[PDB]
Parts: C-alpha cells; sequence; structure tokens
C-alpha cells in the first residue's frame, strides 16, 4: 500500500473503526496525510507531493533562535 | 435571561425554540457530516443546529451548526430568537462595559468534564466521531475548539492565560497539528517556550458554552482574560471553571464535552493541511507545529461540537461576525471617542468599514492608522474605509454612496506596502504580508482645503409632516 | 528633593550653579530676550537668569528655568549630572504611579491668594511683561499652564486639564490665547462655543517645575495632569487650591501669579506672528481672545517665561523628555516589543522608535500606532523605527540602520493627507502634512530575505583583550 498524496511505501494503520469491523485509518508518516479505508481518495495533482516540496514548504510559525 | 453552564443546556433551549433538528438514522462520516453542514447554512436564515445521533464507526454524537444562523447567535446571548443584528450588537455593546468579572473556581468533583480519564492508551476516535470536513483536507480536522495556553514567563498571572480558536489536524491516535499562527496570542506564548527548547503545556477543549467559544475567536488584548468576558457577556454571572488535571496555570471550563491535556512538542513542524478555509479556498499545506495528547477528560456521553466551514457565510461567518466588530470598536473608541461604529463581518475582518466624526482634517487616516494598530486589525485588515458619523457602516448601500461622493482617490487612497499580513488571505503574494488600502471617504474637514461645497441638504420643511399624511391617505 | 513652589526650585538651583542674579537694573525690550537667547547658547550647564530690576516694572522676572540637562535633573530631584539616559528610566519608573490624587488646601494656606486684585485690572502691574523676538505681535507669555474644564462633565477631575499654551498680551486686561485644533483645550472650546457660552480658564504663572513639565506633556484627555505630579514626586500628592470666581477649576497652591478669566466664544481676533520652536516665526492668524476677571499672586511675584527660536532653546530641553515618555508608555500599552522612543528633535515632528519586530512588517505597525496617539497623530511627520538592539537616542547607529537595513523599494512608505501640525513650515496644506515612515529594522518572516543581514558576533577573548589593553596603556 502507498499513500495518495506523495507515493511512499512508509504508509501503516492508525486506528481501527470503535465500533465493529466498519473501516480503518492510514497515515503515510512521510507527509502526514491520514485517510479512512472507505473513501477511497483521490488527491489532486495540485495537492501532490515529494521529497522536493516538503523541503522547501515553509512553516508557522517561524522557529526563534535559542539563546 | 437563559444563561448556560454547558453545550447540552443550550442545545435543549435550540430544541425547544424549533432551532435544532436530530438526524435519528445512522450516517456514515465522511461526505454527510460535511455535507449536512454545507446544507444547514445554505438554507440562508433561520438556520438550525444538525445534531447526528448515529455515526457508523463511532459510539458518540456530533452536533454541526451550533453557531450558523442569527436565530441560534441571538439564542446564545439569552435574547429572543428573532432579536435583530442591530439589538444584538448593541446587547454586546453593553455587557462588554463589565469587562472583570472574575469567573467561579469550583471543586473538580463537581466539573463534568472531569467525569471520565484516559491514561492509558490514548486514541481520540474512540470518544471524538472525527470526520473528514473537505474533500482535499489533509485528514480529519476539529475546527470549533478552545485552546488554553498560559504564558511560560508569567505562569501565575491569570491575565496572561488566554483562550483562542486554532484548527487542529488529527496526525494520530495521541498526536494532532495545531496552526499556532504568529499573529495570534498563543504564539507569542509559543515563541517564549521555543526560544528555550521547552515544551508549551496546552489543553484542548471541545463543546463549551457558546458564549465561550465565542470569546474563544474573539481578538482581545492579550493581558485579557476570555473567562472573564464570559461573565460580562452573561450579565454579570461569573462562569464555572475548573483547574486541569496535569497542568496548574490552566484552567478549563467545567461542562465541557471534551479536554484534552498536552504539550506542543517544541522546534519542531510536520505537513498540515491542506484545509479548507473561510475564504472559500483551500489553504495550502505548510510545516506547523504538533502537539502530544498527555491525557483525556470527558463528560458521559461526550457530544463532538464541530462545525462546517468552506465558501463564505458558513456557521464561522456568523461565529465571527459581531465578535470582531465589537472588541475592534471597542479598542478604537479608548483613544478616539469621535468613532461611531466599525463594521468587520466581512471576511473575517480583512475588510473593515469604521464610521467617525472627523475631529479635524485628516482625522479619518488617523482612525485607519488606530485600526492598523491594533491586536486585529494589524496583520487582518487589508482594507480600510472610513466613513462619515451618519453613514451606517454596516449598511453597504450607503457606504457605496460614500465612495462615489467622498472619495477622490488622489488623496483620499492610500496604499502602504510591506505590512503584516494574514497567511490565510489568498491574495497576498508575499504570503502573509499584504499591502494595505486605506481609503478616506469623509467629507474634508478644517485645516483640509475643500474648494467644493459637500454639506448634505436639509429636507424641505414639511417631509416630517408629509409622511404621515401620505400614509394616512394610502390606508383606503 | 520635593518642590511646592517655584521659589523652592529657584533655591536648588543656586545652591547647585545653576543660577546666576542679574543684578543691575536692565530695560526690558532687547535684553531679557538676549539674554535668554544667550544662556541657551552657552551650550552645556545652561543656567537660569534671575532678573532684579527691570526699567518700568516692579517685580522680576526669571528665562531659561528649564534650560540645560543639569536644571531638568535637579527638577527631577536627582543629582544635577544625572545622564540623559538615566532621567529617562527615572521618568518611566514615576510615571507607573499614576493616579496620586492630589491634595486640596483652604484658601488661607495657599499662597497664590495672598493677594487679590478685583478693580481696575493691569497685568503691567504685575508681571514685566516684554517681547520675546523681534517680529512678534506684542508681549508674550511663553511657559504657562493653563487650567479648563469640560463643560459637559463639569465635575469629572479627569477631563480637567492643565497645558502650555502661547498668550500674547492685547490690553490691559485681555490676551489672546493660541487654543490649537489638536489640543485638549479645543475640545472644551468646541463644546463651550457650540452652545456661545463662554469657557471658563486659569492662567498660571511661575510654578513647580513638574507642575510646568506637565502642562506640555501630551497625556490622554481623561487623565489629570496633577495626578502626574503627584506620581513624578514619587507618590508626595501636590497641593491645589480651588480658583475664587470658578469651581471646578483648581490652580496649584504655589503659583506666582493665577489669572481668572473665560474665553470669550465665537470671536478671534489677530494674534501673533510668534517666533516658535522650528526657529522660524509662524505667521499671524484669528485666534481666541480671553478676559482677565480677576488675578491672585504672591507677594512680590516672580515671572517665569521662557525664550524660544532657533531650536535648542529653553523650550526644546523642556520638551525633550515629556514628550518621549508619554509616547514610550502608549506604544508600549499595546505593543511590549517597543524599546524606547526618541521624539526629543522639534517637538516630536521626528520621531525614532527602537522595536523587536514580532512578525514580518511589525516595524509598520509600530509606525502606525504612533500616528494614532494623541500627539503623534498631529505632530509626527517622519517616523524612523529600528531594531531592539539600535538605540534611538544615538544618531550615529540610526544612521547605520539607514544605511544597511532600508531598501527604499519597500521600507519608505509615503502616506498623503493625514493629519498635521501648523506649527511645521513645511506644511503645503497649512496644518496638514504628507507622513513618511521608514522601516530601518531587519526583515522577519514571513517577509522574504534572500540576503544574510544577522550581525557579527564579537571575537572569543574581546572582553578580556579590552581589559588586557586599558593596562597595558597605564604606562
Ligand atoms: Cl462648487
Ligand atoms: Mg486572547
Ligand atoms: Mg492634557
Ligand atoms: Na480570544
Ligand atoms: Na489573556
Ligand atoms: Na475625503
Ligand atoms: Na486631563
Ligand atoms: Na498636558
Ligand atoms: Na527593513
Ligand atoms: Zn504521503
Amino acid at each position: 500500500m502507498k499513500c495518495h498524496r506523495c507515493g511512499s511505501d512508509n504508509v501503516r494503520k492508525m486506528v481501527d473503526s470503535p465500533v465493529g469491523d466498519a473501516w480503518e485509518v492510514y497515515v503515510c508518516e512521510k507527509c502526514c496525510y491520514s485517510w479512512r479505508s472507505t473513501e477511497n481518495p483521490v488527491v489532486m495533482e495540485k495537492f501532490k507531493l515529494d521529497d522536493n516540496k516538503i523541503a522547501n514548504m515553509g512553516v508557522i510559525p517561524p522557529i526563534p533562535p535559542l539563546k | 435571561a437563559k444563561v448556560y453552564k454547558d453545550l447540552r443546556e443550550f442545545l435543549e433551549v435550540l430544541e425547544q425554540e424549533g432551532q435544532l433538528i436530530r438526524v435519528k438514522e445512522e450516517v456514515n462520516p465522511e461526505p454527510d457530516i460535511a455535507a449536512a453542514g454545507r446544507a444547514a447554512a445554505n438554507l440562508g436564515k433561520n438556520q438550525p443546529a444538525v445534531f447526528f445521533e448515529k455515526i457508523k464507526g463511532y459510539k458518540y454524537s456530533v452536533v454541526t451548526n451550533v453557531h450558523g444562523s442569527w436565530q441560534n447567535h441571538a439564542l446564545m446571548l439569552g435574547l429572543d430568537k428573532n432579536t435583530s443584528t442591530k439589538d444584538q450588537f448593541y446587547e454586546l455593546n453593553r455587557r462588554w462595559d463589565k469587562f472583570p468579572v472574575p469567573p467561579n473556581v469550583v471543586k473538580r468533583e463537581a466539573a463534568p468534564c472531569k467525569e471520565n480519564v484516559i491514561d492509558k492508551d490514548i486514541n481520540l476516535f474512540e470518544i471524538l466521531p472525527l470526520y473528514r470536513i473537505n474533500e482535499q483536507d489533509g485528514g480529519f480536522y476539529i475546527s470549533k475548539a478552545s485552546v488554553v495556553t498560559a504564558d511560560p514567563e508569567y505562569p501565575d498571572d491569570f491575565n496572561k492565560l488566554n483562550v483562542g480558536t486554532y484548527r487542529i489536524q488529527v496526525k494520530d491516535r495521541d498526536r494532532v497539528g495545531i496552526q499556532a499562527l504568529a499573529m495570534h496570542d498563543i504564539a507569542v506564548q509559543l515563541e517564549k517556550a521555543e526560544a528555550e527548547n521547552k515544551p508549551l503545556p496546552i489543553a484542548i477543549t471541545i463543546g463549551n458554552n457558546p458564549l465561550v467559544t465565542f470569546m474563544a475567536s474573539t481578538p482581545v488584548g492579550y493581558n485579557q482574560n476570555e473567562y472573564e468576558f464570559v461573565g460580562a457577556l452573561q450579565d454579570g454571572v461569573p462562569m464555572d471553571i475548573v483547574k486541569s488535571d496535569l497542568y496548574d496555570h490552566l484552567y478549563v471550563p467545567a461542562g465541557s464535552e471534551v479536554v484534552l491535556e498536552g504539550h506542543i512538542i517544541p522546534r519542531v513542524r510536520t505537513v498540515e493541511g491542506p484545509f479548507g478555509e473561510f475564504p472559500g479556498s483551500y489553504s495550502g499545506a505548510r510545516l506547523q507545529c504538533e502537539v502530544k495528547i498527555d491525557r483525556i477528560t470527558h463528560r458521559t456521553n461526550p457530544i463532538f461540537e464541530n462545525l462546517y466551514l468552506g465558501i463564505p457565510w458558513t456557521e464561522i461567518d456568523y461565529l465571527m461576525a459581531l465578535n470582531t466588530s465589537v472588541p475592534l470598536y471597542k479598542q478604537l473608541k479608548e483613544t478616539m471617542p469621535e468613532v461611531v461604529a466599525v463594521n468587520a463581518m466581512y471576511t473575517h475582518g480583512i475588510g473593515v468599514i469604521i464610521s467617525t466624526k472627523v475631529r479635524y482634517g485628516g482625522y479619518a487616516k488617523g482612525v485607519a492608522f488606530r485600526l492598523l494598530s491594533t491586536p486585529h486589525g494589524m496583520p487582518y485588515s487589508k482594507i480600510v474605509i472610513v466613513v462619515d458619523e451618519f453613514v451606517d457602516p454596516f449598511n453597504l448601500e450607503q457606504v457605496m454612496w460614500a465612495l462615489t461622493t467622498r472619495v477622490h482617490p488622489g488623496k483620499d487612497v492610500s496604499i502602504i506596502e510591506n505590512c503584516p499580513g494574514m497567511p490565510l488571505d489568498p491574495s497576498t503574494n508575499p504570503p502573509g504580508m499584504h499591502t494595505k488600502m486605506i481609503i478616506d471617504a469623509t467629507t474634508p474637514v478644517p485645516p483640509e482645503p475643500n474648494p467644493r461645497e459637500t454639506q448634505l441638504l436639509d429636507p424641505p420643511d414639511g417631509t416630517e409632516e408629509w409622511e404621515e399624511k401620505l400614509k394616512e391617505l394610502l390606508k383606503n
């Protein structure tokens, strides 16, 4: 199984449905993208990610110096 | 009149007034909870809150459009469900002046939010029916949430304890991501913590008194405690708070449905978003903070108070309509009594219209300067229009008149580069920084030269009586 | 050292070698002005000069009371050689004691009530009036603390305001006051003139130097200046007494002269011209007239007047710190990131602000607050903002911040048609000037900055090498 947003295989199960076998939830762990086993997600080409975009992504808020 | 101690009391009133409907059928969370929220706001007027009793995978329930109408907004203040907009603005304007109303601290046994405690394997999904709000959202989000943090430098100063609203992306069973925007109070405390590489203790509350959620989103000063404002808006009745379990200096509402006690991991950012925001567009993914949940307290059968947001005038736009204008009006009026009213209902205050008397020439620009040096307006307000005392800033028809007859773009329009901005504004090309525009739609006052005649016409003599004589003649 | 009247302060000035006596008789016209200009021209340690005999008059005069840092320090009860920044920090502290209710005394206990003039009124009998600058329109009363009360709320002691305004003598019993539109007195005058009713007024002369100090201080409308005097006296309340003719009007108990009267409503006459602090004559305009109804004064009154003109006269010393401190406090209330504010130059028309930049563009927000403050909205034309570590009082460093941190493409902002000050001779539409904000701060996110602007950490041993060099030089 691969991630729908960045295509990495470092994806794992996050949680099971608290009641029965309704569904599961998976997480990328390379880009934090999570999704439910029921909803088949199709990430728009605008919102996909690679190692390059995550590198120069910009932080909110800035990290201060250490003193 | 009616004051609420928990979200449940308010929901009962909403149902008694026909402003809440129950979705008794089970419904899977993905496309539906969002759709019902959009449809509820799309109803136009008298929009009710929708209560989902059963969700496909989860144990508990959710409610979506709690704040999503003027009717609910009026009932929140204890007013008649049909109280007008201008009536509510005046009621807030009055109660606001009771500001310091010390909250009432209660014993832990008396707080419903402490009924249940989770300390072993932590799982948000066990207690919160998490769902996806918009299709391309990066994950499951907690939009309506009141977050409590304390100043690391002065942890005993109750005034520097701040509660505000921030969007939270669930990233694991026990970890979430918070948007600590640079211009909000929480970032001030986060910087103090990260400057020493120390975590920042935090408490995330869900399902509160509608006034608490209201004050959370209100841009009051840093040294002003929002719980003390709740007591004022309750017309002097103090609200009930209890001390957090893991962190003193941290106080949460006693009647919260869920409380998440944890800490912000310092000097760490991960991929948060994307997320559909109030301007009606997706906000791009950025590197934002993560918080680790250390313990969960919640009421039996907890209720998930979440909201839908998107193309404007969703639930969030009603929430922000008056809580943004009132403190901006009060903040300006403190320095400049000539200010009459402030309208900041549009796009969360990115557009502000101010009505004021012009004490002396150019005073309108000075008012705009004050608005642009206020906690909220400095980073948020991009377009500031100033009109005369007699123009209703909430009547866009009149504002359109002031623009066409009182604005000389040679002098009355001023554009300032490289000023503080808000990144959620999808127009800012240097993101989080926008060029301000000030429009002085006031009539010139000395010593500003005015070769033209701009005084308004006094109505003819009998206009007052003729209105009655015409109305009387029409009754035939 | 706390003073209850002008005489106690003058005694201290003489004990410290900061007051000289002109025992010889001297003509009032060319001399009192020349002595005032010469006194400030001394450069440093400028003393106050006390004239014992004036050609036509009975009593005496004092000029350049506030006209030096030495006198300014003795005013605060500090050592005569206390530094500028030391005094600035001392004011920053006493300021936070703000509400210090003054002490009301019985009429018999007030020295200013020793003599009363009720019959034919003549200012020249008691005040050695003289002309300050050659082309002045007449004899002027520069240093004077004027007391007025709000007609709408005459009982609210907070809305009682005392400030300094220039006064041209136009007859034995009538004078002209410059009620500038941006000052507090104009707010009260408009309320009175809107009903064609006179505005009660009390003109005091020769006061505690702290009273003269607070008069010229741009505090808020709802703040009483007498309560600030108690704060600057480190908690010692000052003494006030009720005016004879008008209740709601309180004057200092130790004043040399008190002129009780009223502003004639809806009337303007030819006032000026008058040489002002920018070093130029201010043109003649139609300004208010005041009718003197009664005079109370101490026996052997002393006329505390000042000379002003090409800058750094006595007035420039008076306004140096009383303008910077309230601007710093007013800014600091909303924005804790502000470090210090320098507004000593030409009465605050130029202001330099030192601040931390919370987030990108915050420097412009600080400038916005300064331009929306009681004194900076109409006065401040050029606002330079520098980093936390730049001393806004060290123009050398400010010049460094300008040359290395200012990109005129973005950092310079010019805004047309903003509130202005008519006394600034540059305003083309007079009383209305275009503001200029200069962001000499280092860029902070989210403002993009591709360049390296961080400052160099000094080499390792610089601390010790400073000592080793000083020791080697002692040979
Ligand atoms: Cl015309
Ligand atoms: Mg706050
Ligand atoms: Mg005043
Ligand atoms: Na808030
Ligand atoms: Na606070
Ligand atoms: Na205009
Ligand atoms: Na006052
Ligand atoms: Na004053
Ligand atoms: Na800069
Ligand atoms: Zn991924």
